[PDB]
């Protein structure tokens, strides 16, 4: 009974959303990972140096 | 080459090295068992003849072996995310009631209890670890329609749902008011343990 | 040239011990649901093999090319006593494993209760101390006695052999008992024969020429040496024989190699 | 609570022999390292002994070893030193310590009372003995090292220990970037792998007691001269 | 007619959806250079273990990281040393996740007790005690993180997130909006909201303070098995139970770029982010793990030391080693 009104109050909330441009949002990952790729050491490796593990 | 205190921190890494061997040493000589079976289908009878809300572990001895029965009833949730973690279980103890053709619980709970029993006899993971059958309640159970013929019809069928050379189901015809369902299973168990060292010898 | 060939052999089979060994050196530790206190045995018996190899093989290269010995009896002394320890070691481990096996088929429960890393070191620590003790007190001609090669041949073959055949006797008409259940029984029937068979094949021949030629005139002409080879044969075999028929040796194997 | 009390407070005769036996009750003795430090009618402090958690690494004070043996049980969580050939320069009131060796874990937490006795090695100096500075003001103390005190793995094994006027030291600073527990924020210390340097701002009536350094790097452990704190 | 109504809004957020989903994340990046081959060896291996282990976590110092296994234990590993720190004996065996607090001194694990123990590392008495038991769960505890020294964040298979709270041990929320079981959950950085896997092929995106759904992704196919944000907390990269690694978007509402491979067929059981982002490393039911690149949605070098299935991985707060443990009992430090 209550249930299905819980359900679609929730499905309600969730329709109200800014809902940005998918461009956008690759456009702030891709600049993100652009960013901190230097600070990186699984992406870019380091020297024995600066690594901890060896 | 190291530091005063890391020599000291090595000696502590290492001297919980030693207490956490020598404990998982001793929790090596037990054998653990995992017990299944249909709603209520004389479960509970039988953990009372052995001795939250999630596993209820029985933790009980007999002729030097230390049985740990973890009893899983508190579980709603899908078997199969929890099933594996169960995968090194020397045995598992399937309880079933005889009286169960004439109750429904649509499909009656014969039906119901031989699926599941398919259904976690043929899991991946217990491809290896054998079945031991409790056919409990048989005094309400009362081709031909005795109770002799027809329990062992009923024995044959759940035994036919394994289909590995190497796994073994143990039956077993009770009352409900006896105290034979520690000896059954301290004898199915040995019967598991030397299994279990033949195939380990490379003989099969 | 004939003699020159026959090293290449004997090397061959040198890097044989010393891969398969280490392999099993190398399966036994570094997987997980194989390391039981049962195996520690077989990882012993490896190592032991390892070493006769390394320590007596090529210094066997060295006899039967030159009249004798290339240096002072006082290391062909000590050659041919860990020459009888490291063999006696291996045979008596055999023996051992055969033993584990049997206490692990009947009286499951008490040995299970009783199996515990401690208790195997202890076995392991026991068999090289009596192949130790039957192996130290008594050209480079082989030890020829009148009393110390039969004690010899009793306590380090015969013995661990009758223990094995009886073991394995035993093992056989429980497997049988016991019991798809015909290829089942082909199989365990096979690897029986396959353990027992070749232990016989490879020790018996050299160990009942050496007690018969120690009470009899009946010595063989050249292929005594052809025996001692294949007792050598047999270490190189250890490694395989008693590990290619477990699941979880196998895995390894399979894993580090491939 | 948390405490270790101490059994012998007795006179000995000079050439003679004593146990000091240590029990404690509010921790858990058998995962604790166990130290004991010295001290004497002046203001001096120095190291006597060492037992790890296992028992199985033992160490000495190189002025005394030989003379002391230091033992411990768990079932009665009592810790003991056994005092053999006791010279006249013996004489102190010892103190136990605990000490647990984890990484982030801080050695010589607590330190318990002491009964008082009447009848190369890494140099610490500390030449302001004696500091008259009233409450309120920021105060300096500076203790240096003979060898290089930081180790090749980023930790500088120095500690900073206070002790107020007639109680145990507590420690106040381990490897002079970390705090003890219940230590005010208000202490602070650094340095470099020489020289090691406190400011205490806020200088309160309750942070008068003398100071003391500590270089750990070699279990040959060396104390430095104390710099007590008046209020002229 | 309340599922029509349903039906229908699920409908119209579809099409919001689809409306908003010009590029799918590879029609981009095309000018972007794909990342060489990253070859990574077992730096450190940690063999202590005795049996299947389920879960580990790094400290935030990115030395110290906390494992549960089967035998009973969490160990706390010295990462760069491989030494054991603590060796805590649990009540119960059967545990399925671990929880390093943000600051050293807590930790916390439960998998099939319905409660997650939290144990307290730094205590006067030098030993772990148990610090709470938190007992408000009727299914198996699949995961649980901690938002700060106190107040924690738990799922378990009762289909419900507690947000528990340590000194009263009381339930502060409820996150009861779920249709299926829940597996795994990840936190933001910044801890005001989290998101939580499931059983039914969905993940939600939970807030901490008023407790609710805001979003939901039910884009995936079988099964979700392991969550994390990507950094910035914008994109959780999800498991899976049929090979397919996807990462969804907290401001699109809608899946990003799925990454699969034909060659495996298998289940995730783990998946976590790089430090900057790039890699989306993912533990598979392959006895191995796998590096994706996070916005190639192509392959990187394969992972491959260890002999069971991989159940747990996390990549350090500095990023400098990602760490895996299998049913093997070995955690292995890869850098
Ligand atoms: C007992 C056991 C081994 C012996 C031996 N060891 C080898 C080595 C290679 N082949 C055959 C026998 C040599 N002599 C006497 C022995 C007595």
């Amino acid at each position: 009974i209550a249930q299905a009104r819980k359900l679609v109050e929730q499905l309600k909330m969730e329709a109200n959303i800014d809902r940005i441009k998918v461009s956008k949002a690759a456009a702030d990952l891709m600049a993100y990972c652009e960013a901190h790729a230097k600070e990186d050491p699984l992406l870019t490796p380091v020297p024995a140096s600066e690594n901890p593990f060896r | 080459t190291l530091s005063a205190e890391e020599r000291a921190a090595l000696e502590r890494s290492k001297a919980i090295e030693k207490n956490l061997k020598e404990d998982g040493i001793s929790a090596a000589k037990d054998v653990k068992l995992l017990l299944l079976g249909a709603g209520e289908s004389g479960k509970s009878t039988i953990v009372k003849q052995m001795k939250t809300t999630g596993i209820v572990e029985t933790h009980f001895t007999f002729k030097n072996l230390h049985f740990r029965l973890f009893d899983v009833g508190g579980q709603r949730s899908e078997r199969k995310k929890w099933i594996h973690c169960f995968e090194d279980v020397t045995a598992i103890i399937f309880c079933v009631a005889l009286s169960g053709y004439d109750q429904v619980l649509t499909t009656n709970r014969m039906h119901e209890s031989l699926m599941l029993f398919d259904s976690i006899c043929n899991n991946k993971f217990f491809i290896d670890t054998s079945i031991i059958l409790f056919l409990n309640k048989k005094d309400l159970f009362g081709g031909p329609n005795t109770y002799e013929d027809a329990a062992a019809y009923i024995q044959a069928q759940f035994e036919s749902k394994n289909r590995s050379p190497n796994k073994e189901i143990y039956c077993h015809m009770t009352c409900a008011t006896d105290t034979n369902n520690i000896q059954v299973v301290f004898d199915a168990v040995t019967d598991i343990i030397i299994a279990n060292n033949l195939r380990g010898c490379g003989l099969y | 040239q004939v003699t020159l060939t026959l090293v290449c052999l004997a090397g061959l089979l040198m890097l044989l011990t010393v891969f398969g060994n280490v392999l099993v050196i190398i399966a036994v530790f570094t997987s997980r649901a194989l390391k039981a206190p049962q195996n520690l045995f077989l990882v012993s018996l490896a190592s032991a093999d390892i070493l006769v190899a390394t320590l007596v093989i090529p210094f066997s290269l060295a006899n039967e090319v030159m009249g004798y010995w290339y240096f002072g009896k006082a290391w062909c002394e000590i050659y041919l006593a860990l020459d009888v320890l490291f063999c006696t070691s291996s045979i008596v481990h055999l023996c051992a494993i055969s033993l584990d096996r049997y206490w692990s088929i009947t009286q499951a429960i008490e040995y299970n209760l009783k199996r515990t890393p401690r208790r195997i070191k202890a076995i392991i620590i026991t068999v090289w101390v009596i192949s130790a003790v039957i192996s130290f007190p008594p050209r480079c001609e082989i030890n020829d006695q009148k009393w110390y090669v039969i004690s010899s041949c009793i306590g380090s073959f015969f013995a661990p052999c009758l223990i094995m055949i009886l073991v394995y006797v035993r093992i056989y008409q429980i497997a049988k008992r016991r019991t798809g259940r015909q290829n089942r029984e082909k199989r365990f029937t096979f690897v029986l024969a396959v353990v027992i068979g070749v232990f016989v094949v490879c020790w018996f021949p050299f160990f009942f020429t050496y007690t018969l030629t120690a009470v009899g005139c009946s010595v063989p002409r050249t292929l005594f040496k052809f025996f001692f080879w294949f007792g050598y044969c047999n270490s190189s075999l250890n490694p395989v024989i008693y590990t290619i028929f477990n699941h979880d040796f196998r895995r390894a194997f399979k894993k580090i190699l491939c | 609570d948390v405490q270790l009390v101490e059994s012998g407070g007795g006179l000995v005769q000079p050439g003679g022999s004593r146990k000091l036996s240590c029990s404690a009750s509010g921790f858990a003795f058998s995962s604790f390292g166990m130290h004991w430090v010295r001290q004497a009618p002046e203001k001096g402090l120095e190291w006597v002994a060492y037992i790890s958690s296992g028992s199985g690494t033992i160490y000495y004070a190189d002025t005394v070893k030989g003379r002391f043996t230091i033992s411990r049980d768990d079932p009665k969580n009592t810790l003991f030193l056994q005092m053999t050939s006791l010279r006249s320069e013996d004489t102190a009131m010892y103190y136990c310590v605990r000490s647990i060796y984890y990484y982030g874990s801080s050695p010589f937490d607590f330190w318990g009372q002491g009964t008082t006795l009447t009848v190369s090695d890494i140099v610490m100096t500390q030449a302001t003995s004696s500091v008259p500075v009233t409450p309120g003001e920021s105060v300096s103390i500076s203790c240096r090292s003979s060898k290089s005190l930081l180790h090749s793995n980023g930790n500088t094994y120095l500690y900073w220990f206070l002790q107020r006027p007639g109680q145990s030291p507590q420690l106040l600073i381990y490897r002079m970037s970390n705090l003890a527990s219940g230590v005010p924020d208000r202490f602070s210390g650094s340095g470099s792998g020489t020289a090691f340097t406190l400011t205490i701002s806020r200088l309160e009536a309750e942070d008068v007691g003398v100071y003391y350094c500590m270089q750990h790097l070699e279990y040959p452990l060396t104390f430095g001269a104390g710099t007590k704190l008046e209020l002229k | 007619q309340l599922r029509q109504e349903a039906e229908q809004l699920k409908n119209q957020i579809r099409d919001a959806r689809k409306a908003c989903a010009d590029a799918t994340l590879s029609q981009i990046t095309n000018n972007i250079d794909p990342v060489g081959r990253i070859q990574m060896r077992t730096r450190r291996t940690l063999r202590g273990h005795l049996a299947k282990i389920y879960a580990m976590h790094w400290g935030t110092d990115s030395r110290l990281l906390v494992s549960a296994s089967q035998d009973g234990k969490l160990i706390i590993w010295d990462s760069y040393t491989t030494n054991k720190v603590h060796a805590i004996p649990l009540r119960s065996s059967w545990v399925m996740t671990c929880a390093y607090a943000p600051s050293g001194n807590y930790v916390a694990c439960g998998g099939l007790d319905n409660i997650c123990s939290i144990y307290n590392l730094k205590t006067r008495e030098g030993n772990v005690r148990v610090s709470r038991e938190l007992a408000g769960h009727t299914g198996y505890l699949s995961c649980c993180r901690f938002l700060d020294d106190n107040q924690i964040v738990t799922s378990s298979g009762d289909t419900t997130c507690a947000l528990w709270d340590i000194e009263t041990g009381q339930q502060t929320t409820t996150f009861t909006g779920h249709t299926g079981d829940v597996m795994s959950l990840s936190l933001a950085p910044d801890t005001r909201l989290f998101v939580s896997g499931a059983c039914d092929a969905s993940a939600k995106l939970w807030d901490v303070r008023e407790g609710m759904c805001r979003q939901t992704f039910t884009g995936h196919e079988s099964d979700i098995n392991a969550i994390c944000f990507f950094p910035n907390g914008n994109a959780f990269a999800t498991g899976s139970d049929d090979a397919t690694c996807r990462l969804f978007d907290l401001r699109a509402d809608q899946e990003l770029m799925t990454y699969s491979h034909d060659n495996i067929i298998c289940g995730i059981t783990s998946v976590s982010f790089s430090k900057s982002g790039r890699l989306l490393l993912a533990g598979y039911d392959d006895f191995n793990c796998n590096v994706w690149d996070a916005l190639k949605a192509d392959r990187a070098g394969v992972l491959a030391g260890h002999d069971n299935r991989v159940s747990c991985l996390g990549v350090t707060d500095d990023g400098m080693a990602v760490a895996t443990g299998s049913w093997d009992s070995f955690l292995k430090i890869w850098n």
